[PDB]
């Protein structure tokens, strides 16, 4: 439910530093339960140029449209386009196969004030 | 907010509850999609007991039904037969669609909904009491819908010998007594199945034994998803008192014959019919996105002008893998319109108010 070892966003979306310094970004399991079951996600452009907070992607479940934010600021590298044709993922994989988009961090300051695991845990726990 | 019997079963079974017209209620169990998929393909159950059950007695009783509804209940001539009819005001409009099951000359049953209990049940008692009629409201009874194809055979598991001797070969819209289970042919889903009310301290046990015969939890998402692919009714979007039945798709359920049936709002609606309404449609946008409540639907005539209407109900279907929408819509319009999502204009497709018959797409 909160994997060990990836950083959070108090907007509810976990960041996984990869091997070539970006992060893979997608909602949490908390996330999803509160989304419901997901039928279509906007994706953003790869190369959009995000800030903290822009509203960069949309979920859609049957009930609602839910924005999805940047978590920190930066460049678009790649969008999950398996999302496309199989949305549920974001429900069933929230930290493996329903990852949303890829970013090049443009500011430190902003990684550095992320939550890890257990600070994340106690986000819920409130 | 009020909760049912079943308040405790719901969440051992891992509901999701929200507050539903001041009834805690399962949105869903997990997954409102799969779900879905549980009624078209096998069973699943939705707990109804925030329906009113009312019974009706009396020598005067049938001809109370046939002044008080808009079909006419002389056409239930076996025991136990239902059947679905408006209930209008003296100005046509809906003050509510129901169910009636016919058991005696001087018993009826009438099914409300839970948004409309108070109103229903003022007009009912408001308009009875001339006739004599004994009214009982039944909040002594909790109710249980089983749907889908496997829902008959695997509530039947739970069925003693003589209620399953009562059922045998049922018809739809039917509904028997046997012994503390009421149990009926009827559904909001498309699907075959039962809905069984039974007393309110029974109806936890029966949950149980239902889950445990292979019968999935179905909460609120589902129940819209499937009623909206089956072209049914809500009450309070497809129409309300200012809406005549002829424009919420209705029309099939006024009994216009005999003519010397008056009902309340037949005068009315007579002359409503004259005049024409606007009418209620179906709508599948293939295009990627999700039609939703009370949308501008527009479409250009033959002659280069503009008409309106609005989405009454929208979702997306999980059967046809599009959203689709009910709406209410001028007459004359054609084969396509456009609907106004977030500053775009969307094409769709115009389709009678029905989007699934036996489990498959009907185009």
């Amino acid at each position: 439910n909160v994997p060990a070892e990836l950083k959070y966003s108090k907007e509810h979306e976990w960041l996984r530093k990869e091997a070539d310094g970006t992060y893979t970004v997608g909602i949490t399991e908390h996330a999803q339960e509160l989304l419901g079951d997901m039928v279509f996600v906007d994706l953003p452009e790869v190369g959009a140029t995000v800030s903290a907070g822009d509203d960069c992607a949309v979920a859609e479940s049957v009930k609602a449209a839910s924005d999805i934010y940047a978590p920190v600021s930066g460049e678009i590298v790649a969008v999950n386009d398996a999302l496309s044709d199989s949305p549920e993922l974001v429900n069933s994989e929230p930290y493996a196969g329903g990852w949303i988009f890829k970013i090049k961090a443009s500011d430190e300051s902003e990684l550095e004030s992320l939550l890890d695991a257990t600070a994340y845990e106690a986000l819920l726990e409130d | 907010a009020q909760q049912t019997p079943l308040y405790e079963q719901h969440t051992l079974c891992g509901a999701r509850m929200v507050d539903f017209h001041g009834w805690m209620m399962p949105l869903h169990y997990g997954s409102q999609i799969d779900e879905h998929h549980a009624v078209r393909t096998d069973a699943g159950m939705f707990d109804v007991s925030h329906m009113t059950i009312v019974d009706l007695r009396g020598s005067r009783t049938r001809e109370f039904l046939r002044y008080l509804l808009a079909n006419d209940v002389a056409k239930l001539t076996k025991s136990g037969k239902a059947l679905y009819s408006g209930m209008l005001n003296a100005s046509g409009g809906v003050i509510d669609n129901l169910i009636v099951y016919y058991f005696t000359e001087d018993f009826f049953r009438l099914v409300v909904n839970s948004a409309t209990r108070e109103k229903d049940l003022s007009w009912i008692t408001q308009h009875a009491e001339p006739f004599g009629i004994e009214i009982t409201v039944r909040d002594d009874l909790s109710m249980i819908a089983v749907q889908g194809p496997n829902a008959q055979a695997k509530a039947a598991t739970l069925f003693n010998d003589a209620q399953r001797q009562a059922v045998e070969g049922m018809k739809p819209f039917f509904g028997v007594q046997a012994g503390d289970l009421f149990i009926a042919t009827t559904g909001y889903t498309g699907e075959a199945g039962y809905e069984i009310a039974l007393p309110n301290e029974k109806a936890a046990d029966f949950w149980r034994a239902l889950v445990e015969a292979g019968v999935k939890p179905c909460g609120l998402g589902a129940r819209d998803t499937l009623r909206l692919e089956a072209g049914m009714n809500l009450y309070g979007q497809e129409m309300d008192e200012t809406i005549s039945p002829l424009a919420a798709n209705m029309g099939w359920t006024i009994a216009w014959e005999p003519a010397d049936r008056d009902f309340i709002g037949r005068e009315a609606l007579e002359v409503q019919r004259e005049h024409g309404t606007e009418k209620l449609v179906g709508l599948v946008m293939t295009e990627k996105g999700v039609l939703r409540n009370e949308l501008p639907v527009r479409f250009t005539d033959a002659q280069g002008n503009q008409h309106e209407g609005i989405i009454t109900s929208g979702t997306f279907s999980p059967t046809l893998g599009y959203s689709i929408a009910l709406a209410r819509v001028p007459e004359g319009i054609g084969e396509t319109a456009i609907v106004q999502i977030r500053n775009r204009e969307m094409p769709v497709k115009v389709t009678k108010p029905v989007f699934v018959r036996n489990g498959k797409a009907v185009a």
